[PDB]
């Protein structure tokens, strides 16, 4: 019953995040880039967004920024899950609106722990 | 230069982290989901681990071949070889990487096959795959047609291989600079594409050990043609 | 930092990373080709190897990353008040495994009573302790009747004085300052099947000097080394 | 029933090589270095030596050499399974005795194919 908007240009990453999310019960929806990601929000509104940074066409910091502009998108929490490991990259994403930032390589159980923590409150 | 050294060190870490994330994710999932994984899913998540190690191994063999050529250990071993089979074989092996970015890979021969030559087939297969891989890696972001054609010919009592693409192309400020160790063009459209900058520095140097040369031609945002020439 | 040493370093990364890939590849092709022939607890073990050899790699890729950030000075440390006594302990646990595999015992005493407070980045000094501790195991002797690495903790000069003492190969005097240079490794005869990047101590000199601290070494060959870390209070 | 000497300084490598070898019914005996492998050869003569190059105490090129100096060690095959990718490393090991050099990372299935070939 909990929709989660998975957003990463790597098809591999998608498979395995989508697998761990479907273990808990969640209902994944997948997007190759930021543009597409934003493009599928017309369709539905998710309880969670799992956002990459480095994608083609549209970037992940750009998705986060737009997430704060439109008022229906501000309240939905973003986890950022990125290979960008700089402390400087984390602060930009947090300041751009992301609720947590997880690095890659990641632990699927922690990511899940954290995905729960946002949804449960 | 110490400048491009540091970026290179960062690029290796950047390029080795992608398969590793996979390995780590798939390996922990399998280990934490044996009861929740069916068989064709177990075998698949393993196949990813195996597949992403092979990407890793490649990238380590890039570093190693490079260092080898830097210390001039890499002597080639020449034999009579059909270059038509070599190239078919080589593109066959790039079909998966291609289809993942939706690039098609064609192959014509302007002369009739088979095309014999005195070359190390390990090492020219390596040259073909590096040029094909760059064809796939530097294709345009979205397009209906995206491609990489290899072309065979016989010019100047030698063999002339062209690897043609319709990808992003190269600014003239980097038609001389693409072959130097560590060099990459840093635009908006190469940001998230991985690579060390060594691939062509190796390919230039393998080709030059055969007594051959490689040159490039590129129209910025329309495509590129890479010319490898080896003697008979 | 010359072009020659860059080439030796590119090889060294290649060598460092090869080893866990071999495990990863060979453990993972086996599981795939032996689902019939692994009992459950040997399936779980072989995956535990894959997971653990990927951590080694990951560690290793963070050495490349940290160093690159320190080069371009992206890395700024974030200081906080920390207990150093249990910080030290926790790092010692994290090397327990690596140590035993080389039959290295790993000790800890404090000449000052615990717990010792300090304004440090705990992430970064944890990193500084592990590199010194690892090096302590990595550069142990071969013959193993009493090999160790001891972390001693004192308070000197309105500051904290961490010492990491080992009893291995020790370092030749014509190299005792060139171990902190990037890419520098000792090319001895009891030093070539020990992989490394030559970056671990460069990083650690740098983190300690982002803190306003310093590191030095006193090494008596065939006997051992002591590595002195100093940060203020 | 066949008896393989396994000579690498990596617990990890040994264990997974031992596993694939024992999949075929072969019987493994292991060695931490080159020196120990030779000390173990006095307990038994093996059908196969899987030999690493880089190990502390006593090198793997050295073992290969010393297998040429003693009598019942000359005609027992070695496969070298090493991280040393150099083409010059392979030549040395072939001319210092080794019947075959396979590189690391390796395929367990190919390795096993080649072990079989040299036992049969
Ligand atoms: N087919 C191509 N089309 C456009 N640009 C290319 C092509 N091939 C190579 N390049 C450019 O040349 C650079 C160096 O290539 P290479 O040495 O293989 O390193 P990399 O691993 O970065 O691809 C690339 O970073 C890219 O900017
Ligand atoms: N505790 C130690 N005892 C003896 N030698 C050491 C010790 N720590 C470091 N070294 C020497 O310093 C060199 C560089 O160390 P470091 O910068 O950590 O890189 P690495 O350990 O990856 O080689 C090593 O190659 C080794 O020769
Ligand atoms: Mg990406
Ligand atoms: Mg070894």
């Amino acid at each position: 019953s909990k929709k989660v908007l998975l957003v990463d240009d790597s098809a591999v990453l998608r498979k395995i995040v989508s697998f761990n999310l479907k273990k808990e019960g969640y209902e994944v929806i997948e997007a190759e880039n930021g543009q597409i990601a934003l493009e599928k929000l017309s369709e539905f509104t998710p309880d969670l967004i799992v956002l990459d940074i480095m994608m083609p066409v549209m970037d992940g910091f750009t998705v986060l920024k737009k997430l704060q502009e439109k008022e229906e998108w501000k309240r939905i929490p973003v986890i950022v899950l990125t290979a960008k490991g700089g402390e400087e990259d984390e602060s930009l994403a947090l300041s751009l609106g992301a609720r947590k930032v997880m690095r890659k390589p990641f632990s699927p159980s922690q990511f899940i722990e954290e995905v729960k923590h946002l949804l449960n409150e | 230069i110490d400048r491009m050294k540091t970026e290179f060190i960062a690029n290796i870490s950047h390029e080795l982290r992608t398969p590793l994330t996979a390995i780590k994710a798939y390996a922990e999932t399998i280990y934490n989901s044996l009861g929740e994984l069916d068989l064709s899913t177990l075998k698949e998540f393993l196949e990813v681990i195996i597949d992403q190690s092979n990407h890793l191994e490649n990238l380590l063999n890039e570093l190693l071949d490079f260092s080898r050529l830097e210390r001039k250990s890499l002597q080639i071993n020449r034999e009579k070889v059909d270059l038509c089979d070599l190239v078919e074989s080589a593109v066959n092996a790039i079909k998966e990487f291609a289809s993942s970015h939706n690039v098609n890979v064609l192959f014509e021969s302007n002369v009739p096959c088979p095309v014999e030559a005195y070359i190390d087939p390990t090492r020219i297969r390596q040259v073909l795959l590096n040029l094909l891989n760059n064809g796939v890696k530097y294709s345009k972001k979205d397009a209906p047609d995206k491609y990489v054609k290899v072309i065979l010919d016989e010019k100047d009592g030698g063999v002339l291989i062209i690897v043609e693409d319709n990808g992003i192309g190269i600014p003239d400020h980097a038609k001389d600079r693409i072959f130097e160790q560590f060099y990459r063009v840093d635009s908006s459209l190469t940001y998230e594409v991985p690579g060390t900058g060594l691939g062509l520095a190796i390919t230039k140097e393998i080709v030059e050990l055969h007594g051959g040369r490689i040159w490039v031609e590129s129209e910025v945002g329309k495509g590129s043609r890479f010319f490898v020439w080896i003697p008979k």
